[PDB]
């Protein structure tokens, strides 16, 4: 358990920070490190135990923990810093996870923000008669492009038969991005309604459905 | 650091497959060496790692018992045999190196067994955090092969209504391989239409959905037929959406 957010973002030359939260049982009692991937490409080692920089880490870059939360720090933010970044935790020795975190794209702005627009539609007709029910999220016109979808039933999280997009660029400049939660007409018919959740850049959209 | 990932390809669940890593420009026989899948284009996933002298070696829930992970200090190569793939296992797989140069601090005293060399009873251990990474060695796993779309139609409706527009569009789902066209009113509406890039699934095929913004009060008096191509199953679908 290592969520962090799927977007940070800020104006260029300026300061970010991006958090890595989990239990106890990752970081409670051992280290944290931190990795870039860069579109295209392998990640590199950024940072490692909590707050060590390799000679080819610039120094813009800098880590810190407590409690069962690790942050990066970034300053001077520019187009060299776009990219995706992973903190991780190896308390191998005993336990697992043994895991990454989400993780969190960074992104210098070229203008403000965009939330989501999201549309949800249900299961039709003619596929639930074929025995099959499939919802699907459409979501459209936001930046920076990352999202995080999250589906409920009533208000239970259901993470089995998700199956989300990443995020493509729209011809205006923009990012667009689609959700399907796969189910069976049982499942579909037996709870009082469906949502779709859609976060970005600490605001959230949500859409619900029902038979 | 060099790391080259190799013996990455299609193969069908139950399937086997063996990965090999060529390492160089480092004393390999001295770091240990991790293995960590990337499905395109969702977060890194830890699979194996292994010491030094391949002694310990430690695997994933997910994976335990049908992957193993081993190494040849002689020739520079770790490997990582994958036994009864699933479609949970399609990733790109990296091989990454340790950063901790591990040594030997404590040693048994009798030889074995035969070949007469000493083990090494108590290391350091692996750190364990990843310094150098490779390119990566694609990995597929499904019995997916040409097939047509099925298409259902997304009706429009009251929750897909708001100021006097309408969204109504049409779900492709479950074709393979890539890609599918798709219009509406045989390339006379375009105004409005946004096709969505399709998904792949677990099951390794395709599905992806087009939706289309319209004036409300054109419902029930205007037409509205998407136009499916899929030239490799070679079916052509034209459904027409109603409320």
């Amino acid at each position: 358990v290592l969520t962090q957010p799927p977007s940070v973002s800020a104006a260029p030359g300026q300061k970010v920070t991006i958090s890595c939260s989990g239990s106890s049982s990752n970081i409670g009692n051992n280290f944290v490190s931190w990795y870039q991937q860069r579109p295209g490409t392998a990640p590199k080692i950024l940072i490692y135990e909590n707050n060590k920089r390799p000679s080819e880490t610039p120094d813009r870059f800098s880590g810190s923990k407590s409690g069962t939360s690790a942050t990066l720090a970034i300053t001077g933010l520019q187009t060299a810093d776009e990219a995706e970044y992973y903190c991780a935790t190896w308390s191998a020795s005993l336990s697992s996870a043994r895991v990454f975190g989400t993780g969190t794209r960074i992104t210098v702005l070229g203008q403000p923000k965009a939330n989501p627009t999201v549309t949800l539609f249900p299961p039709s007709s003619e596929e639930l008669q074929a025995n099959k029910a499939t919802l699907v999220c459409l979501i459209s016109d936001f930046y920076p492009g990352a999202v995080t979808v999250a589906w409920k039933a009533d208000s239970s999280p259901v993470k089995a038969g998700v199956e989300t997009t990443t995020p493509s660029k729209q011809s205006n400049n923009k990012y667009a991005a689609s959700s399907y939660l796969s189910l069976t007409p049982e499942q579909w018919k037996s709870h009082r309604s469906y949502s779709c959740q859609v976060t970005h850049e600490g605001s959230t959209v949500e859409k619900t459905v029902a038979p | 650091v060099q790391l080259v990932e190799s013996g990455g390809g299609v193969v069908q669940p139950g399937k086997s497959l063996r990965l090999s890593c060529a390492a160089s420009r480092f004393s390999f026989n001295r770091y240990g060496m991790h293995w960590v899948r990337q499905a395109p284009g969702k977060g890194l996933e830890w699979v194996a790692a292994i010491s030094y002298d391949g002694t310990d070696k430690y695997h994933a829930d997910k994976v335990w018992g049908r992957f193993t992970i081993s190494r040849d200090n002689s020739k520079n190569t770790l490997y990582l045999q994958m036994n009864s793939l699933r479609a949970e296992d399609t990733a790109l797989y990296y091989c990454a190196k340790d950063l901790r140069e591990d040594e030997c601090e404590e040693w048994w005293s009798d030889y074995y067994d035969f070949g007469k060399q000493l083990p090494c009873r108590k290391s350091r251990g692996v750190a364990g955090i990843f310094d150098g990474w490779g390119q990566g060695t694609m990995v597929t796993v499904s019995s997916a092969s040409t097939k047509g779309p099925s298409v259902f139609p997304l009706a429009p409706s009251s929750k897909s209504t708001s100021g006097g527009t309408a969204a109504l569009g049409c779900l492709v789902k479950d074709y393979f391989p890539e890609p599918v066209t798709v219009s509406w009113n045989s390339g006379a509406l375009t105004s409005g239409v946004h096709t969505f890039p399709a998904v792949l699934q677990s099951s390794g095929l395709y599905s992806l959905s087009s939706v289309v913004t319209v004036p409300s009060s054109s419902l029930g008096t205007q037409t509205y037929i998407c136009n499916v191509n899929h030239k490799p199953s070679n079916t052509k679908v034209d459904k027409r959406v109603e409320p």
